[PDB]
């Protein structure tokens, strides 16, 4: 009980949730984004990332930087669709 | 001086028959290192018939000993006065057991 | 009080007796009355003959003194054995029958030391008593 | 001693496979096993095994069954005795196989 | 064929057979014909030859060392190597465990369970031994009826 | 007394137990008298500074001795033929035969031949002269001085850090991921490009030259133009003689894959690209957590938020933030487990994929390094579990960890321990049974009756990586697979060339012997984990002693009361797990050394045939390979292996001595020492002298520890001697 | 190849490090 | 037969010895009549 208080970063909120979905503070800067916005973002990100990955699957000695960058949208789309769910079930 | 003594034979079940090595004398078994062959030669045994009779005597003595144990626990158990005879128990052991044993063996 | 003139149980001597630590730190003593001259076993090793009357014995450890006392109480029927502790200053102390009655039977006057007001399952955790002066009780 | 006696003379027992001394080789290995197995009892204590038995008894109870004779780890004295018995058996058996294989090969 | 060669057509397997037979024949050459040693060595030779022929025809695969190897991955062409033997084991082991558990409960509900466990009631023990032949359906029936798994609140546990 | 200044309970002890326990508790700061959290953390900080200084001094000494008494300059010329000498020998006990036997390495004085591989490592880095090594040693001495000064300074009143600083997780994580890991690997890439590669191509680059010498003819224009592929054009030819310009290229970053032909090690350009890539990745990873600005995460928020809605984990990871931040033992256990895994990975990967030039042909060096790192890994894993148990005993707060993952672990500890015991028994029973079956059939002369299981799963993994030895045609063994077509023009050519040549240790062919020894290793890992996990989970209590946390971590016992309570502590669980960890690593290193020895002599069939029964290991590995070692010295002379033979017997001696402490327990020795004290006190001319500390027998825990230490030293020294001497006497 | 002057410079740096190590040991002992 | 003698035969060590001897005989005879069975014949 004599342990020193644990320092945490500024503006650290309570994100623990036993509800159906988290509190939308889990999404940080994107907490106010709409569920429809997240859905469209996830679909667009998935399509663009899949296309840019296919444009690089037989990787050459000189891959395109824009295709490399856009390939990172496929992992991004997962987070986006998870957020869409969270924001749909948080009321938005 | 040519054939290795052997008095144990194994059964051919899982390839353990390899243990029946070529000890000698047209015989294959497990070489023994107890000296029983030399004991018997010194005793003057020259046949398997004499060894059969030795085995019979051993079996009869085993039966006698087990019967004696049962008899002296359940039928006639000596008392503590009988047991506490150190002088008599040493006289008899020394003279009878040891002396007569080595006298009979000398004979 | 202890009388240092009580005779001793005519022991023949042993190498299990007390040593320089007895003269430097602490030396225990046991006194008991015997109705006859019996043979008992020294807690240090060997046999000794207790006298008819009062017998005083010197040992190095309270455990040895109490083992001798237990032997007297059980083997024989002597229960008037008193144990003392002597320092080099000569400050004899009285220990075993502290309140004149053996501890195995309750006696009015004793104060409970080391008693706790819960079961062992209610002890606190070292995490709870860490960096604090609290006690796990 | 390590080289000219143990390493040198262990060749007969370690090259006994396929021969009538293959039994000696197998017993060599098994005696090594028992000697090592003794160290589990000799280096260990009863509390660890009683707690492990507690966990195993929980596993058995989870299936609605457990012996009426409650399982207990060996007493301290019994653990020491088991360790010593296995130690002696393993060491003496290793020497037994080694000696018999070596001498029967070279004699 | 998986990564090795069939043992029926392996020079290494044939060489091992030849070596074993030659060892046995060398041992046999020093014994008179018709004597018990000669008969025993001839029977050993016959057993070795039969074993090698049966292994060859079994479809076992043999490596460069000339010894059969087992493909225990699930392939149905090699089920007899691990799976079917494993099924036979599991059957027997479940039999043993089921009958043992049944006898444990039977002795639990007795006047002296400890006496029943050290000095057995072999009529009831044989009864359970017989019961053990449909242990899979019996064990699943126990599980579904809830007589197998005990509740968490009814099993003793140490404090945390 | 004032020896254990940190414990009056020890300072007031009138026996030698005071000295022993003051020695053994010197570094348990938490248990010291009047220890506050701030003082604890600051002392740990200073001790870390001192430890870093010690490491720097140790490496500096290695460099200095190799520069002074070494043969590095004449080794860089013919590295495959010259033996690298570690340091000179000056022992006034050596005879002339010993001096002559140890005078090797082309030097003219007795020397030790290094088995650490520092020669190959430094040669690959770019060190060529003894002056380079001397300068490195000077710099490391300076760095040790700097870190000692830092440790002293951060203990001063105005420089002592605060606990709000010690418990700042986000800033430390950001800085360690970005600078300590990321920028450090980026700097290593810079070194490899500016010095190592030009040095490998025969162009000296140093402080007097690196500011005027371009690492690439194009300079940084390809970097600042986006034409990064220009840095991979013109790699080193396959006929490049390492250290010379013959066959060299101009590329600085590539992904050739595989190994350099002459050096038989990974391409230095590939290593540079690897380090640059992981450097930028780590720099990115180090920007994740929140600091004095608004961007980033908070670990507390993430932990609290991560709770599956199904409730199968309960409260999820709530409270773990505080638990970990406030428990130094939790952090120590996590760090030790991770470092142990990483050092095992270092061992496993560094033998399959050598990175230093010509290291693969230094057989004794490779075996020594592998054994070293595997033993270190096992020690670290045992320590991680021991400190997890210590955390459970000391720092665990159930109310804080109300129904989170940790509390659930404690809840079903019984299920965990029982299933671990079952899997251990499973593995042991059946592995030992197969080994004994093979032993008996081979003994009866029927090796065809052995149960030999092909490790088809591992062979399938090898074929997937591209090994055509086994016919599977899966992913990279298949020429028409998408996996093959994706990497056909980046690294697959070189990688396939490396994997499908039998000249290397990359994905060695495996068989039933490998299968069996692998399941033995599985048994060993599972049983060590069983002991350690049981100790950790039962540390707080069991049905026998349901109040163990009151007694702590390393109490001797609880008496003979409830049927006997010997070894009822988590410390005792550690003590037994250390035997099991020594057994498992012994198995692992035996397997590695025997397989590689057979491959090196070219008789891999010997392993393939004898590894299937234990007599094969006892005869064709130990008995067969111990000959040169045990002949190191003999009635007819001696050679340089005499030292290793002596250390072999030394290890046997100390091992058997540890058996004493492990089998014989205290009461006997305490009743013997009593008689000894009586004798000294009553001996004339010797009672003039008197002990100041009462001579007592060793404590129960102390004896366990001493026996364990003797056992471990014997284990390690015996196997070190065996491995090094046998490898050096066979090749 | 390594000169006595080089070895002496190394020894001087080692002595400086020893002095700093003694200082740190004292500070930690406190 | 005496019920006490039957109980003595029912004691745990006697039953274990008899049952394991019976099992050993079963396995031995199986290997005697069908030897060298390294596999289930299919
Ligand atoms: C960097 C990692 C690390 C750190 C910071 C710590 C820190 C700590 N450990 Mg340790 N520990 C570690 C790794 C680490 N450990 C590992 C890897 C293991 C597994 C082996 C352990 C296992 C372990 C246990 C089981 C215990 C600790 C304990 C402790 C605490 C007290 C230390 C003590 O008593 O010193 C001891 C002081 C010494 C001087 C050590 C003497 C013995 C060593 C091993 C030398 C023996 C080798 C010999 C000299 C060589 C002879 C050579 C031959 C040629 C003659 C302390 C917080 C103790 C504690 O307080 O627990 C609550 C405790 O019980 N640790
Ligand atoms: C208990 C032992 C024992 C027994 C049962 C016999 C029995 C016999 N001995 Mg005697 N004998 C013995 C010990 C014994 N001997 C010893 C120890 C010696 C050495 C002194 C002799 C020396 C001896 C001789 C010299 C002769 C006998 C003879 C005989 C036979 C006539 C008496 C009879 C078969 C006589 C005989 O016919 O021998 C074949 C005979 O002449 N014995
Ligand atoms: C470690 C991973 C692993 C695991 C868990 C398995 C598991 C399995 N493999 Mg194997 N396999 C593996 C790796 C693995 N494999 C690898 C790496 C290879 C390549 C070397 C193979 C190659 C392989 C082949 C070629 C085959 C298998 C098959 C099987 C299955 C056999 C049993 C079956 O079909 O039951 C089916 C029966 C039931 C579901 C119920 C039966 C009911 C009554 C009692 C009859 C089984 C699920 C066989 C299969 O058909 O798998 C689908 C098969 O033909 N495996
Ligand atoms: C001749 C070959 C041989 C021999 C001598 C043995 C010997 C042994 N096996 Mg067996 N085993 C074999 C072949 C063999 N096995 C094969 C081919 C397989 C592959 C299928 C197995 C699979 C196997 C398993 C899975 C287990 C054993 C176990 C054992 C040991 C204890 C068995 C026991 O107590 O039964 C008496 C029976 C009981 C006490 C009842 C409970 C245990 C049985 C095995 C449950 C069976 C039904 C259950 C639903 C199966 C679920 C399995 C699943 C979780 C994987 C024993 C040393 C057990 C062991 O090592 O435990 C530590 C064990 O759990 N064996
Ligand atoms: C960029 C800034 C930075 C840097 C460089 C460091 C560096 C360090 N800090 Mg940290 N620290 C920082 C910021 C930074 N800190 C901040 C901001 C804080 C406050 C929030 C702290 C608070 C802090 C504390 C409280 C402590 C440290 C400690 C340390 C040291 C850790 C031990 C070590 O050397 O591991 C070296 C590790 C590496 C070089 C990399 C990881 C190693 C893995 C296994 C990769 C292996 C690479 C390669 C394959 C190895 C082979 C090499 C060769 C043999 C072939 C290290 C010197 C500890 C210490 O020792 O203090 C003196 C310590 O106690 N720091
Ligand atoms: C070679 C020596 C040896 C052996 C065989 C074992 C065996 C075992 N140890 Mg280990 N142990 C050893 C040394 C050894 N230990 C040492 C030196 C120590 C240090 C003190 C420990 C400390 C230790 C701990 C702390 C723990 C173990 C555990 C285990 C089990 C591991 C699982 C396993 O392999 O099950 C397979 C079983 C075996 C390999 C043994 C079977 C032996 C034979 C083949 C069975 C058949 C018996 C036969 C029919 C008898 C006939 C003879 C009769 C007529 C008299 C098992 C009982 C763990 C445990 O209990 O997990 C459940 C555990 O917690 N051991
Ligand atoms: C190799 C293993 C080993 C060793 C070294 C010893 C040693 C000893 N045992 Mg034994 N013991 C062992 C295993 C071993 N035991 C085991 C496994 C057990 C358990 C069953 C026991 C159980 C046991 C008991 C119960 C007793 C002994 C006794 C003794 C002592 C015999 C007399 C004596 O002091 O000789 C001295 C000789 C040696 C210790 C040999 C090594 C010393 C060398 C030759 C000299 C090296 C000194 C060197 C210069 C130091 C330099 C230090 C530094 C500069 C580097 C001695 C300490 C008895 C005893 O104490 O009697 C007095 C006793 O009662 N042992
Ligand atoms: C090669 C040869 C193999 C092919 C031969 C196939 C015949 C298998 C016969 C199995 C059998 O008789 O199970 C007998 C068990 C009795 O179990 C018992 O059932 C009891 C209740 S009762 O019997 O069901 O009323 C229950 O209390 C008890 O625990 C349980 O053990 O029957 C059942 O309980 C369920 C039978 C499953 C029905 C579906 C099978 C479809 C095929
Ligand atoms: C490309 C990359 C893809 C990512 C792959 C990484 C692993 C995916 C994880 C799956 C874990 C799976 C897992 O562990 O799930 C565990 C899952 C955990 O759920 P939580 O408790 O988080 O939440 C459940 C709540 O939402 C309901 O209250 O619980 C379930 O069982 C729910 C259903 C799972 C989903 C059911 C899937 C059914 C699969 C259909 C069968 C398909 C195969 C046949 C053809
Ligand atoms: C990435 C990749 C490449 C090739 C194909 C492949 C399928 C392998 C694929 C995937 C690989 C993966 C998923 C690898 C998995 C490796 C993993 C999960 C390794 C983890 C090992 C875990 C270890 C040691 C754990 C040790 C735990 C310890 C001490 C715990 C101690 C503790 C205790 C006992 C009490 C509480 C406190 C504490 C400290 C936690
Ligand atoms: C392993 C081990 C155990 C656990 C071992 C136990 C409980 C033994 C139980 C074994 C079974 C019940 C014996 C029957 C099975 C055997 C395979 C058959 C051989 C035994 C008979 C010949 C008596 C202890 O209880 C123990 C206690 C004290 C010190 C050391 C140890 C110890 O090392
Ligand atoms: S033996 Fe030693 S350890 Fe085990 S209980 Fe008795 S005293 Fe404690």
């Amino acid at each position: 009980a004599g342990y020193s208080p644990v320092p945490s970063p500024d503006n650290t909120k309570e994100t623990y949730w036993e509800t159906k979905a988290p509190s939308s503070q889990v999404l940080g800067i994107g907490k106010d984004v709409s569920s429809g916005n997240y859905i469209v973002a996830s679909v667009v990100a998935a399509v663009v990332g899949a296309a840019c990955t296919g444009q690089c699957i037989p990787l050459t000695v000189s891959p395109n930087p824009v295709f490399i960058l856009g390939s990172f949208l496929l992992p991004y789309s997962w987070a986006l669709h998870v957020a869409a769910w969270i924001q749909r079930n948080n009321g938005k | 001086t040519a054939v290795k003594p052997s008095a144990q034979v194994v059964w051919p079940i899982v390839g353990q028959e390899v243990l029946n090595g070529d000890v000698g004398g047209g015989f294959q078994g497990v070489q023994i290192t107890s000296g029983f062959f030399q004991i018997w030669r010194a005793s003057g045994i020259t046949s398997e018939v004499e060894l059969y009779w030795c085995a019979l005597a051993g079996l009869l003595m085993s039966g006698l000993m087990i019967f004696a144990g049962w008899f002296h626990y359940h039928k006639a158990a000596p008392k503590l006065e009988w047991f506490q005879n150190a002088e008599s128990m040493l006289n008899h052991h020394l003279s009878g057991l040891l002396g007569l044993g080595c006298l009979s063996w000398a004979g | 009080t202890l009388n240092l003139q009580i005779p001793s149980p005519t022991f023949e001597g042993s190498t299990g007796g007390w040593l320089r630590a007895a003269e430097v730190e602490e030396k225990y003593a046991i006194t008991w009355t015997s109705g006859k001259e019996q043979v008992f076993e020294m807690p240090t090793g060997g046999a000794a003959i207790m006298r008819k009357g009062e017998n005083l014995l010197y040992l190095a450890r309270k455990e040895q003194c109490l083992a001798l006392g237990t032997q007297l109480k059980t083997g024989f029927k002597i229960t008037d054995y008193k144990i003392y502790r002597i320092f080099p200053s000569g400050e004899v102390q009285y220990l075993h029958p502290k309140d004149g009655v053996f501890p195995e039977k309750v006696n009015a006057g004793r104060i409970g030391v080391g008693n706790v007001s819960h079961s062992i399952g209610k002890n606190l955790n070292p995490s709870q008593i860490k960096f604090t002066n609290k006690s796990f009780n | 001693w390590l080289r000219d006696f143990l390493w040198a003379q262990a060749s007969q027992v370690i090259q006994s496979y396929g021969s009538s001394l293959s039994a000696y080789g197998l017993i060599f290995l098994g005696a090594h096993f028992i000697w090592a197995f003794s160290l589990m009892f000799l280096f260990s204590g009863r509390g660890y095994w009683q707690e492990l038995i507690e966990s195993v008894v929980w596993a058995h109870n989870k299936l609605n069954f457990a012996p009426a004779i409650q399982p207990r780890a060996l007493s301290i004295t019994q653990g020491r005795a088991v360790g010593l018995a296995h130690y002696l058996l393993g060491g003496i058996g290793t020497t037994w196989a080694f000696f018999l294989a070596r001498i029967i090969s070279v004699g | 064929v998986a990564g090795l060669t069939p043992c029926k057509d392996s020079k290494d397997f044939q060489r091992r057979l030849d070596g074993s037979v030659k060892k046995l024949k060398t041992r046999l050459a020093k014994y008179e014909k018709g004597t018990p040693p000669a008969l025993a060595l001839e029977k050993q030779i016959e057993r070795t030859q039969a074993r090698f022929e049966r292994y060859g025809k079994a479809g076992l695969l043999c490596g460069t060392d000339g010894l059969p190897h087992l493909i225990t991955d699930g392939r149905w062409s090699h089920s007899g190597e691990f799976v079917i033997p494993g099924l036979f084991f599991l059957y027997i082991a479940g039999w043993i465990g089921w009958v043992g558990r049944s006898y444990v409960l039977f002795a639990r509900e007795s006047d002296k369970p400890t006496e029943k466990e050290i000095i057995l009631d072999v009529p009831a023990a044989l009864s359970f031994v017989s019961t053990g032949f449909i242990w899979p359906v019996s064990a699943f029936k126990e599980f579904t009826s809830g007589n197998l798994i005990a509740d968490e609140s009814e099993i003793t546990v140490s404090p945390r | 007394t004032k020896f254990p200044k940190f414990s009056q309970a020890l300072a007031q002890d009138p026996a030698t137990r005071r000295i022993w326990y003051g020695l053994a508790t010197a570094h348990d700061f938490e248990s010291h008298d009047g220890m506050t959290e701030e003082n604890l953390y600051q002392k740990i900080f200073a001790s870390h500074f001192g430890h870093l200084a010690i490491i720097f001094l140790w490496t500096s000494g290695n460099l200095f001795h190799v520069a002074w008494q070494g043969n590095f300059e004449q080794w860089v010329l013919n590295p495959l033929k010259v033996k690298p000498v570690a340091h000179a020998i000056w022992d006034p006990h050596f005879g002339q035969p010993a001096v002559k036997a140890f005078t090797k390495g082309g030097v003219f004085y007795p020397v030790n031949i290094a088995t650490s591989g520092v020669y190959h490592w430094w040669y690959t880095i770019g060190m060529r002269t003894n002056n380079d090594l001397y300068a490195g040693s000077l710099f490391l001495l300076f760095l040790s001085g700097v870190f000692l000064f830092a440790g002293w300074l951060h203990l001063q009143p105005k420089f002592r850090p605060g606990l709000s600083w010690f418990k700042n997780n986000e800033s430390r994580l950001n800085h360690h991921l970005s600078g300590l890991f990321g920028f450090s690997s980026l700097a290593w890439a810079g070194h490899l490009i500016h010095i190592a590669i030009p040095e490998a191509r025969g162009q000296h680059v140093g402080w007097d030259n690196f500011t005027k010498t371009l690492p690439h003819p194009a300079g940084l224009t390809p970097f600042f133009t986006g034409n990064w592929s220009l840095y991979a054009d013109n790699p080193d030819t396959a006929n490049h003689i390492f250290g010379t310009s013959e066959g060299s290229g101009s590329a600085i970053l590539t992904f050739l894959g595989g190994f350099h032909p002459q050096t038989q090690a990974l391409w230095l350009t590939d290593i540079a690209h690897h380090h640059l890539a992981i450097g930028v990745v780590f720099i990115f990873a180090g920007h994740m957590y929140r600091t004095n600005w608004g961007i980033g995460h908070s670990l507390k928020e993430i932990l609290d938020a991560h709770r599956p809605p199904g409730g199968r984990l309960g409260a999820g990871h709530k409270g773990l933030f505080e638990t970990i931040t406030n428990s130094l033992h939790f952090q120590l256990g996590l760090a030790l487990a991770s470092i142990g895994v990483i050092t095992s990975l270092v061992a496993q990967h560094m033998y399959a994929l050598p990175a230093y030039a010509f290291i693969a042909k230094d057989y004794t060096t490779q075996a020594a390094l592998y054994t070293h790192h595997q033993y270190i890994a096992g020690f670290l894993m045992v320590g991680a579990f021991a400190h997890g148990a210590i955390f459970f005993v000391r720092d665990y707060d159930p109310e804080q960890n109300k129904n989170n993952v940790l509390a659930r672990m404690l809840e079903h500890k019984e299920a965990i321990i029982s299933h671990l015991s079952w899997v251990s028994l499973f593995l042991g029973f059946h592995t030992l049974g197969l080994y004994i079956h093979n032993d008996v059939v081979v003994a009866f002369g029927t090796p065809e009756k052995q149960i030999l299981v092909e490790p088809v799963f591992a062979q399938w993994i090898q074929a997937s990586s591209g090994k055509a030895l086994y016919g599977f045609d899966v992913l990279l063994s298949s020429s028409n697979s998408v996996a093959t077509n994706a990497s056909n023009n980046i690294w697959l050519p070189g990688w396939l060339d490396a994997i499908n040549s039998g000249k290397n240790s990359l994905f060695l062919p495996i068989g039933p012997g490998d299968f069996l020894v692998h399941h033995a290793i599985a048994l060993g890992l599972h049983t060590t984990a069983l002991i350690l996990v049981k100790g950790a989970l039962d540390a707080r209590g069991s049905k026998l002693m349901p109040d163990k946390k009151d007694f702590g971590y390393s109490f001797p016992c609880d008496g003979p009361g409830r049927g006997g309570t010997c070894d009822i502590s988590a410390w005792d669980a550690f003590y037994l797990s250390m035997f099991w960890m020594l057994n498992t690593i012994g198995w692992v290193t035996f397997y590695w050394h025997w397989k590689h020895v057979t491959i090196w002599q070219g008789n891999a069939g010997q392993f393939n045939e004898s590894s299937t029964y234990i007599m094969g290991w006892l005869r064709d590995y130990l008995w067969l390979n111990s000959s040169p070692l045990i002949n190191g010295y003999n009635p007819f002379g001696m050679n340089s292996l005499a030292v290793w033979a002596w250390m072999f017997l030394f290890g046997h001696l100390i091992w058997a001595t540890g058996f004493m402490f492990l089998i014989s327990w205290r009461g006997y020795w305490q009743e013997l020492i009593e008689t000894l004290a009586w004798a000294h006190e009553r001996t004339p001319l010797a009672n003039l002298v008197r002990w100041k500390d009462k001579p007592v027998a060793l404590s129960i825990v102390q004896a366990r520890l001493v026996g364990l230490i003797h056992f471990t030293v014997g284990y390690v020294f015996t196997y070190a001697a065996f491995v090094i001497a046998s490898t050096t006497g066979k090749f | 190849m390594i000169s006595d002057t080089q070895i002496f410079v190394a020894l001087i740096l080692a002595l400086v490090s020893l002095v700093l190590a003694i200082r740190l040991g004292t500070a930690l002992y406190q | 037969m005496d019920s006490n003698f039957l109980k003595y035969l029912s004691t745990a060590p006697v039953l274990l010895t008899v049952w394991l001897s019976f099992t050993a005989g079963l396995v031995i005879e199986a290997n005697r009549f069908f030897p060298d069975m390294l596999y289930f014949p299919m």
